[PDB]
């Protein structure tokens, strides 16, 4: 419909011709500018803003995006023209490639007329690339939203890695030598695979009929470093009657190594198609890789925060069908604010839940799952591991930044308490399925459920004697709740009359504040992560004299009630979570009681 | 040879047109497109009968000629869409067209899909077991020729191949935004399992989706889909192109004659109090003694209610009853019964399905070495019921994805990246004899069994049955046996048997099965009595917990819920009554205390 | 594989209208586009050299490529012509491109044609000899399908099957409306026969026309026509489809060199009054005598001037000569130095051409049994010269088709169904031994030899030689003949005869050859005093004709005015003169009276 030569015009001008007015107002035509970096080999990669052609031609932008690929070459083209004008240093030849591209250069130049194969492609005219970065007009796409329609367009997207291949030199053109003559062959490569060349079409072999054969050389070629990497609906754009969807991308160039399993990342790229027939031809797709970038009220919400139970009525709106449980209800939501990690610093808060079945300790964790802004369920893969050659992050790698919630606790692989382990140590998940300690960035609070072996509590039976877990592992739990379901004939016909209610209305008994719905909720805690409160020192001379009188209890206690160091620093964690409730960038005496009078009721749980 | 002008062709488009040229009339057509514009989809619904109404012989013809005359709809569709909104039509390559209203013969089963109605429009209903992934489908495919400056196209439509070099030889770089591409899903439809005879085989129809049709389906979903049936190129393939899906609610009705309904009513009106022990004595009238377990099977094929609440919590209507017992006991009798007698019930052993099992599984095609995610037991039983015998023998993974099904009657699954959720809410009958035999009364069942402990506090309830040596009671199990055994048909002279057939007070079976579909629409709702009487009566039980099967707990309270939910759909009575929780009450009591 | 965009055409089609968009510039194409539009024809003329002006790069693109390039050439003008107006653009379904002027390479003769211009432009010169029927050629064929109540199209253009039934064998039926239907004729061109060897062969080129250019040529019509060379489906055949015609003047010009004209001016104006006798002795310095004879054919070379009346006449300028003597005397020898002096002639004897004869005829093709109009000898000598000995031997049909082509000039043919109407004014020379030899000066010229005194009386003159055994004039020719014999060229040695190779004061043939055609172009009107004298010497003549070759009427003072005026020429003279006239009037004297 349109004349690409036309176009091809069109780019040579912006790129001339395109400035802005830098930091100072410096007018600096910016591609101009990279443009002589790139003539002297000083860039590889020439990111592109879109809305830069918009500020000039949008309508430009907008058949850049009903199809890109053809935008991109008609770009790179355009370059490989501008570039020799801009050349102005004979710089040194880095590599053996650009003496190479040089020797070949002189021959080509030796030479008039020429039929088209006896031409360098483009794509060996090379050693500088190019890469689109979206308009922010272009709002960012769901994977579930990339559909067939979209197939050749330019979109933008967020999620999350659950995977990435190693680099890898991906073949670009690959070139040979003839057995019996001096000209050299190319081949570009589109496809993941093909068929090596045999014998030479060269003009000299062909009038010959020698059968000059071709022997590839990897020198004469050019590769391209190479990723292949999915990446998952994030958690918040997923609905709740589904699951995540992932989807294939591929990197290459200096988008290369940008990326790790469980990064946050928004990516801009063309959807395309692979084929590694009914109707039509049936073929799976994937997302070319361009840009990758690791991402990261009204009064009465103020008027609500400034109320002295507001933070309980924000534990009361937690499972509000649940009831009872209120001060581990409490507890939940010091988890999902978590700390603060000044300088560091465990912020996360990670809790434990051991208690009788039907409790609703499952349920709880399905609510704090649903809630948390990044957000895992598991049972115990949960933790990392490496499938064929690749990285693949489990829930545990997912959760990070966020809230891994594992039910089933007890009945977890001792491996996997090994795991978590290191996670509530460093906050680090290690792995070496071939004995390569691969590292991995795990930080993300865990809610542990578990439940006594053989039926119910035992109150008699100490702790792990109800409970097979290890001991050391259990008092690495900032908080460690357990839940006894006890005959209490007026408790128990309350929580009756509870479910009585709900199946006779569908709906939870009306209680003195009514629950707040669950993104409310999340917009208060995105509110409470702003801050940052600190420990005046003054507070810590009350707060060691508070330390040192309950470890005393400790050594009146008969049983060991883990008090320890790490007893003092989750109440740290925890006096300025509440803090951030608070919304007070100073910890406080009543958060700091309130945090003892908690961890006191969860000793007190052990009773 | 090539084609100018087609009067038919033009008549037809123009019919058409003046069809959703719904203005002068009533509007409901031009509303819908109005509304179709606004919500941005690019597929109209419409009723067949109202076209038959403006139209008798166009809507005639659009059934038996589907292929061109839903061609010319779309253009119609095109055109108007155009006339209301111009931009908004250029959005879109093309526009779609939905049938619906009643198909006089054109609407049948998998099994009475014939080759009759090739090329014809045909609504099927049935259940879809077999689903394939999603796949982009090329249609429209342009091409740029540099050498020659050029761009070409290739329509595919119904129809090496792919082009990629001049006919000079110039090469071709495809051009991926100009083309166009579909989203593309291949699916099976079966006759509802319920309704399908067992000599004849199975009848399974394939189906195309595109376009927005391609996800609005999953297997075990009773859908009706409407789509124009087509042969394909070589004896030779046939399928079915959907022209629209829609997913007919699994609740369905219970249709029978009011002359059964009539009967029923009298029935449920003549004695309410022992309606529930009258079926309970007749419904497994073979066997002799288990009262409690007839009256348990009984609340399990009546059902709970299901409460969706508005956190989404999703508290099940369904029961679950799992019976242990010595071997020579009638439990496999027992299931038997309820595969005759429930309204949609499925058998299973503990190996489950081939290959797909209980649970949903994934198969590569093997024909084509292609992925398909196809529907296991436990799914297709939703909302019904599915019978497990020699469940002891389940295998491990049915042990762990049996955990999520119980918990939420729904089976996930992201297995070779083909993430899915399928809801399988159904009530559970499982059957497993001790191990070894001769079970022990002094341990768990799970001691007995292993059910690794949960999946005891998943079943609602369970319920254990001995061969206690009693000679009185060998003695009435005996007289039970040999007076079964000793009967003969009114008709018969003590002679012959029954012929080697070739083909496969007390209230009948059907009757009891045709009562029972009825009482399962009633959703019967809590009252304040019955609520008081049932917290006491729960907590009365946590004060019998002192003593020391599993504890009462929030489960049993749930449990009791449905029970007393169960007996009252038995009466019909739409509010729970107290003689419901009493009933329940005293069932659980036996459960757990004998 | 359906073409979508061509930038190149898109471009090319662009870059024509642009070049038809002729506003900003003077307007000539724009008008004659406008001049075209009032014509009412659908074929506009253009000039290549203003295409290589505004575009040096189109230019040589169509003329490279002709085929593409005129294709977007007539998109441009159809295109061009609805801007101007559309209903006449729709009233023709297409439009046409006329090319005109220079051609450096592809300006070529059907001798040097060669097979490499095949796919160029190329602007053939030279002679039309056979035209084909105008017959109507089918290019696009509409059918209506009842059955289907469908159209149908065909397109034939380059490219038994001609449709007759649809894919269902439903009959069809053409509508002949709307079907296109184009008059087609075939026409041969040949070398132009004065310049062309002898040694080489024909080279006959096969031109195609159509629409208006059916009929915008004759046989016998020197014409260049500027079109596509190109090949024939199938070692293969080749044929010129036409663009434009157009029929240059046959007398054309003497260009030669201006030496060549100095020469000629110094010559005549050295002697005009003796460049006549001058003329005559160097005409025939072989021949001893008859120098009246030679003054004679020095007049028929020059001739008169055609005189054209109000009333349609076309009184010949052309004269006629027949020359009658006994065998053995230089009549043979005198039509060899005619055709090697003569500018335009052409040999022929008294049977005429094979087949075709003298005039024209239809001759089947017998390759395809198609007719064809075969123009004759005497038609390729219009305005020119043409030399017939056997005189006598000429058939009936010939002895009476002479007629008109002596009166009129114009040969006509309506047999065969085939109607035509060419051109023949050629002056002739004819000659003719007398029967028996031995000639008697006492009967008719006729008797002697048999012409029904129409044609004595339609030749202009009559000269008869007899074989007189005079010693003396015996003597002078018989010297004169062993002179001949005894010289020798001024290089040579006596010796040896000259090589048998394979080719072929008195002035030069060639510089009176230049000369004649230069004075042809001449044009000598009367004078008042020339007239006078030569009407006293007519009535004078008159009077003379009392006293008892023809008798003197008014074909002789026609025949003496044209001798006047061929003598004019002579001497280049504007005007004739008196002494134009007095040697006509001796030379008329001279043959009427020995
Ligand atoms: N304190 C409670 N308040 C309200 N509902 C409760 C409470 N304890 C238990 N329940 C109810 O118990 C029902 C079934 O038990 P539940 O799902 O809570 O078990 P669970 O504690 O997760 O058990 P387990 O860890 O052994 O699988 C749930 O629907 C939940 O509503
Ligand atoms: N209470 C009973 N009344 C009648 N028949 C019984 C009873 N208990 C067992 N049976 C007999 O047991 C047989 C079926 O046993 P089955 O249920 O297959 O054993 P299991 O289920 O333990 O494998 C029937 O033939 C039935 O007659
Ligand atoms: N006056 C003449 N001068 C020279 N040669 C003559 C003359 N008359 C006749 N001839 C000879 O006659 C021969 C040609 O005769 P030709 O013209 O063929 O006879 P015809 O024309 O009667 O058949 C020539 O060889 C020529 O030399
Ligand atoms: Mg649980
Ligand atoms: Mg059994
Ligand atoms: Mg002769
Ligand atoms: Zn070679």
């Amino acid at each position: 419909l349109k004349d690409y030569a036309l176009e091809k015009e069109k780019v040579k001008k912006f790129l001339q011709e395109f400035y802005q007015d830098d930091e100072l107002g410096k007018k600096q035509f910016k591609y101009g500018n990279q443009l002589v970096r790139l003539a002297h080999r000083e860039q590889v990669a020439l990111y592109v803003d879109l809305d830069d052609v918009a500020e000039d031609d949008p309508e430009l932008v907008d058949s850049i995006c009903e199809n890109a690929r053809r935008y991109a070459k008609l770009f790179a083209d355009a370059v490989q023209e501008l570039l020799p004008q801009y050349k102005e240093r004979e710089v040194v030849n880095k590599d053996v490639l650009d003496v190479y591209i040089e020797h070949r250069l002189m021959m080509e130049q030796r030479s008039m007329v020429r039929s088209p194969q006896n031409q360098y492609p483009a794509e060996l005219m090379r050693r500088f690339e190019l890469y689109f970065q979206g308009p922010s007009s272009n709002k960012p796409r769901v994977i579930r939203e990339v559909r067939a329609d979209s197939v050749g367009k330019l979109v933008t997207v967020r999620g999350i890695v659950t995977r990435v291949s190693e680099v890898k030199p991906k073949m670009v053109v690959a070139t040979y030598t003839c057995d019996q003559c001096g000209a050299e062959t190319y081949q570009p490569i589109q496809s993941p695979t093909f068929m090596p060349l045999i014998m030479c079409p060269s003009q000299e072999c062909q009038t010959n009929r020698s059968g000059g054969r071709l022997y590839l050389q990897t020198r004469g070629s050019r590769f391209i470093k190479f990723q292949e990497m999915k990446m998952q609906e994030h958690s918040d754009q997923v609905p709740v009657g589904n699951i995540p969807r992932s989807i294939t991308v591929l990197v290459e160039g200096e988008n290369t190594r940008i990326a790790q399993p469980g990064d946050h990342v928004s990516v801009t790229g063309i959807f395309l198609p692979i084929l590694r027939v009914v109707q039509g031809l049936l073929s799976e797709t994937y997302l070319e890789a361009h840009r990758i970038v690791k991402m990261n009220l009204t009064r009465e919400e103020l008027r609500q925060i400034a109320e002295e139970d507001f933070y309980e009525k924000l534990a009361a709106s937690i499972a509000p069908e649940i009831y009872g449980h209120e001060d581990v209800k409490k507890a939940l939501l010091l988890l999902l604010v978590g700390g603060v990690d000044q300088s560091k610093i465990r912020g996360n808060i990670n809790i434990c839940l051991m208690g009788d079945p039907g409790v609703a300790k499952s349920q709880l964790l399905s609510y704090i799952d649903r809630l948390a802004p990044r957000s895992q369920y598991t049972t115990g893969g949960l933790t990392a591991a490496v499938l064929r050659l690749t990285l693949e992050g489990g829930a545990l790698v997912l959760a990070d930044q966020g809230v891994c919630c594992i039910d089933e606790f007890d009945k977890m692989a001792e491996a996997d308490r090994t795991a978590i382990h290191e996670v509530m140590e460093q906050q680090t998940i290690s792995i070496a399925k071939a004995g390569i300690l691969t590292t991995l960035n795990a930080r993300c609070s865990i809610l542990a459920a578990a439940n006594p072996a053989y039926g119910r509590y035992n109150p008699r039976r100490s702790l792990e004697q109800n409970i097979q877990l290890p001991a050391a592992l259990l008092s690495r739990f900032d908080l460690l709740w357990l839940i006894q379901d006890r005959p209490d004939r007026d408790n128990d016909l309350r929580l009756a009359q509870h479910i009585t209610y709900v199946h006779q209305h569908s709906r939870q008994p009306p209680s003195q504040f009514e629950p707040l719905d669950m993104k409310l909720m999340r917009r208060y805690i995105a509110m409470c992560r702003e801050k940052q409160p600190m420990v005046p020192e003054s507070l810590a001379d009350y707060i060691t004299a508070a330390y040192v009188e309950m470890r005393r209890e400790a050594w009146a206690s008969k049983d060991a009630t883990y008090t320890s160091a790490r007893t003092l620093l989750a109440i740290l964690r925890l006096s300025t979570a509440l803090a951030r409730l608070r919304m007070v960038d100073v910890v406080e005496k009543e958060d700091v009681n309130e945090a003892i009078r908690l961890m006191e009721m969860s000793k007190d749980s052990l009773l | 040879t090539v084609v100018l002008d087609d009067v038919e062709l033009r008549e037809a488009q123009r019919d058409y047109l003046d069809f959703l040229d719904d203005e002068e009339d009533q509007g409901i057509y031009q509303s819908k497109v109005r509304e179709l514009i606004s919500d941005n989809q690019y597929r109209l619904i419409v009723n067949v009968n109202d076209l038959r109404r403006k139209n008798e012989k166009r809507a005639n013809r659009l059934l038996n000629n589907a292929f061109e005359e839903l061609v010319a709809f779309q253009r119609a569709l095109k055109d108007f869409v155009a006339s209301i909104d111009a931009t908004y039509a250029k959005q879109y390559e093309e526009f779609y067209v939905g049938l619906e209203g009643s198909f006089g013969s054109k609407h049948v089963s998998p099994r009475t899909l014939t080759s009759c109605f090739l090329s014809c429009v045909v609504c099927v209903e049935g259940i879809v077991t077999k689903c394939s992934l999603v796949r982009p489908k090329v249609v429209r495919s342009v091409h740029y020729c540099p050498a020659t400056k050029k761009t070409i196209e290739r329509r595919y439509s119904d129809l090496s191949v792919y082009p990629t070099k001049d006919e000079e030889n110039n090469p071709l770089e495809t051009e991926y935004g100009l083309s166009v591409y579909k989203d593309h899903q291949t699916i099976t439809i079966q006759e509802m399992p319920e309704k399908a005879p067992a000599g004849q085989l199975p009848r399974s129809v394939d189906v195309i989706l595109d376009d927005d049709l391609v996800d609005k389906a999953k297997p075990g979903d009773r859908v009706q889909v409407v789509g124009t049936y087509r042969c394909l190129p070589g004896t030779f393939r046939t399928v079915l192109i959907a022209c629209n899906v829609k997913q007919m609610s699994k609740d369905a009705q219970p249709s029978f004659s009011a002359e059964d309904i009539a009967k029923i009513k009298k029935f449920s009106k003549t004695r309410s109090k022992d309606i529930f022990d009258q079926l309970a004595k007749s419904l497994a009238p073979s066997i002799h003694g288990h009262d409690y377990v007839k009256k348990a099977i009984l609340c399990l094929l009546l059902g709970g209610v299901e409460r969706d609440l508005e956190n989404g919590s999703h508290i099940r209507g369904d029961i679950n009853i799992l019976l242990i017992g010595d071997p020579s006991v009638a439990k496999s009798q027992l299931l038997r019964y309820v595969l005759c007698t429930a309204p949609r019930a499925i058998p299973t052993t503990g190996r489950g399905s081939s290959g797909v099992g209980l649970t949903a599984a994934v198969t590569t095609d093997q024909e084509t070495g292609e992925r398909r995610l196809e529907a296991g037991a436990m799914v297709l039983a939703d909302r019904g019921v599915v019978c497990i015998d020699e469940f002891d023998k389940m295998s491990d993974m049915d042990r762990t994805a049996i955990h999520e099904v119980m918990e939420q009657g729904r089976v996930t699954i992201a297995k070779a990246g083909i993430h899915a959720r399928l809801n399988a809410r159904c009530s559970v009958l499982a059957a497993a004899n001790p191990v070894y035999g001769r079970y022990d009364q002094y341990k768990t069942p799970m001691e007995n069994i292993g059910l690794q402990d949960s999946l005891l506090s998943r079943f609602d309830l369970l319920f254990i049955m001995l061969d206690q040596m009693d000679p009185e009671q060998d003695r009435e199990i005996s007289d039970h046996v040999l007076r079964m055994h000793r009967y003969r048909a009114p008709g018969e002279q003590d002679g012959d048997a029954m012929p080697l057939g070739s083909a496969v007070k007390m209230v009948s079976a059907a009757f009891m099965k045709k009562y029972i579909h009825v009482a399962k629409i009633i959703k019967p709702v809590l009252t304040q009595e019955s609520a008081t009487y049932i917290a006491e009566e729960y907590s009365r039980l946590r004060s019998q917990d002192s003593m020391s099967t599993s504890p009462v707990t929030a489960r049993t309270l749930e449990t009791l819920i449905r029970l007393a939910t169960a007996h009252a759909k038995a009466r019909m009575s739409k509010t729970v009554d107290l003689q419901d929780a009493e009933e329940a009450v005293e069932l659980v009591q036996y459960a757990y205390f004998k």
